[PDB]
């Protein structure tokens, strides 16, 4: 009876089960991850056409007249020196103690348990600073040139500066399609007309604009706007969708709840405030530094691959001569590579929300 | 200057003073030695002033 | 088409040379290299008959 078998002497089995209900989506991530790339160079080299060559016709004999040619430009961004650093300590007697005491499996590995809510904070984090990041490197802006500053936030910011070496000034191709309303920084309503001649003005820069190009046009937006402006425009999701129903995606659809006029657009509550994203996802891609020639000897560092429900995070024992603790330090270094800015993004920052 | 670099037997330690950072290795070179004259008056001996 | 090929990305190769003649004539090193004697001990002791 009840006052045998006691309450100290029943350790009753939990659920292994964790509830870890934070951060259900990592849309920018998601869509940048499974087409990241890491590399073992610090810097990412890439060309960028900047001028086409004029074309003139000659008569079947007529004078083979030489014509201007192109311009390609070397841009250059780099995996910045500033990591996502998430060091926490916890001391082998108390992960021995929980690898034997711990009911759910994910106290059973309380290293474990801490670097996954770390990878879901630090997937987080990379998501916010993918759009707003200057690229300061100063642990707010990582190291990332997020999506404000591979682009512009302002329609001036278009131009008047510099990406990836690449000066936007003197290389019109090498801006975005950045605009907003008639007085800008005003938010607007975001009309029909507003998003049709951001689409109109991505077509006479050459750039992918119907939803599906086998390039992978895609909207970033609040999950605001989405819901409260680019819903009630454009109506249901069924009368947005692609001349033929093409099926979206399999790296695409878990971040889609709405179309326009094909064209998925991604809700992401982190993305920053009343503006959207006229993306180019083949064109943006992510890169990381491999420091994969790291004392083999040591077992300290291990690279365990970054999950955003490849992409590798460092996992490191940073470990003093202290013999009884670990303090684990979980670091990534990412750069938000935006090939070919014209096509890579485009901003109609200045809607209502 | 263009001889063999003639591997000495003074060993120098380089020791792999890292630390639990994860990202500087931090290699050391030190190595520690004495010249001993042993019979300081046979050992050396100096010509202390020469012109050039 | 020099426009096409900017020396940005355009990345040449290298003779793989690293000019490297610095003073390394060790002479007093080298003398008496050949002889270092590597003691367990810190401290060298020996007589001299001085008187």
């Amino acid at each position: 009876l009840t006052n045998l078998t006691p309450t100290e002497l029943l350790a009753n089995k939990a659920v292994d089960y964790l509830a870890n209900s934070f951060l259900v989506e990592t849309p920018m991530l998601g869509l940048l991850a499974n087409r990241v790339i890491n590399q073992k160079q610090k810097a990412i080299e890439w060309g960028a056409k900047v001028a086409q060559g004029v074309v003139g016709g000659r008569t079947r004999t007529g004078a083979l007249a030489n014509d201007t040619q192109g311009t390609i430009k070397g841009a250059s961004l780099s995996v910045p020196d500033y990591y996502i650093k998430h060091q926490f300590d916890v001391g082998k007697d108390e992960i021995v103690n929980s690898d034997a005491t711990g009911k759910i499996s994910a106290v059973r590995d309380p290293v474990g348990t801490a670097i996954a809510d770390a990878f879901d904070v630090l997937s987080k984090k990379i998501n916010s600073v993918l759009y707003t990041a200057s690229g300061v490197a100063d642990a707010t802006n990582y190291g990332i040139f997020g999506l404000d500053a591979a682009a512009g936030t302002t329609v001036a910011n278009s131009a008047t500066g510099t990406y990836a070496g690449i000066s936007k000034v003197t290389f019109p191709r090498w801006r975005s399609i950045i605009q907003g309303g008639a007085v800008p920084g005003t938010n607007e309503a975001l009309t029909i007309a507003r998003m049709t001649a951001m689409l109109r003005a991505r077509r006479t820069a050459g750039v992918t604009y119907k939803g599906n190009q086998n390039q992978r046009l895609v909207i970033l937006t609040s999950d605001n706007i989405e819901n409260d402006v680019l819903r009630p425009l454009y109506g249901t999701v069924v009368d947005n969708q692609n001349v033929d129903f093409t099926r979206l995606d399999k790296d695409l659809l878990p971040y889609v709840n709405y179309m326009v006029k094909g064209i998925p657009v991604v809700s992401d509550i982190d993305c920053p405030a009343n503006k959207m994203y006229l993306l180019n996802l083949d064109k943006l891609a992510i890169y990381s530094f491999d420091q994969s020639d790291a004392d083999q000897s040591n077992g300290k560092i291990t690279y365990i691959p970054l999950r955003y429900v490849t992409l590798w995070v460092r996992l490191a024992d940073v470990s003093d001569e202290h013999p009884d603790l670990l303090k684990f330090e979980l670091s990534v270094a990412l750069q938000l590579v935006a090939f070919d800015l014209i096509d890579s993004i485009s901003v109609i920052r200045d809607i209502t929300q | 200057t263009g001889d063999t670099p003639s591997e000495s037997t003074l060993w120098v330690r380089l020791a792999d003073v890292s630390d639990e950072h994860p990202d500087l290795l931090k290699f050391e070179l030190s190595v520690a030695l004495q010249l001993v004259a042993f019979d300081l008056i046979d050992s050396i001996s100096v010509i202390r002033d020469i012109t050039q």
